[PDB]
DNA sequence: TAAGGACCCAGAT
DNA sequence: AATCTGGGTCCTT
């Protein structure tokens, strides 16, 4: 929820789940 | 450069500095002192805390070499100079 | 090159 | 009075 990707806007509950998604783009 | 906190909308400066601000809201303390088990929100706060166990004193007086753990102790010391 | 790591500091406990 | 909180900037791959 509070960790929001600034490229695709997907929301992630923890910081690692946000940084896990940074490799998608 | 900077980002708005999605909880309180405050602008937080610094690439990579939002998570530490968010933890002021969540109370998450991911960093733990290996010795006394005390936990901290921030890696840099843990690092200063470990000086209590290691006795390290990185603040050095260039005049006499007196060594301190905190910069304000060093500041206090430099009056004698 | 993000962002980790380091350190400073104004205000608060 | 000393030490802490939270937010700032610089450096280094
Ligand atoms: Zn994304
Ligand atoms: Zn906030
Ligand atoms: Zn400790
Ligand atoms: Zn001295």
């Amino acid at each position: 929820k509070p960790y929001l990707c600034q490229q695709c806007g997907a929301a992630f509950a923890h910081n690692y789940d946000l940084k896990n998604h940074m490799r998608v783009h | 450069h900077m980002q708005k906190c999605p909880i309180c909308e405050k602008v937080i400066q610094g690439a990579g500095k939002l998570p530490r601000h968010i933890r002021t809201h969540t109370g998450e303390k991911p960093y733990e002192c290996n010795i006394c088990k005390v936990r901290f929100t921030r890696q840099d706060k843990l690092k200063v805390h470990m000086r209590k166990h290691t006795g390290e004193k990185p603040y050095l007086c260039q005049q006499c070499g007196a060594a301190f753990a905190h910069n304000y102790d060093l500041k206090n010391h430099m009056r004698v100079h």
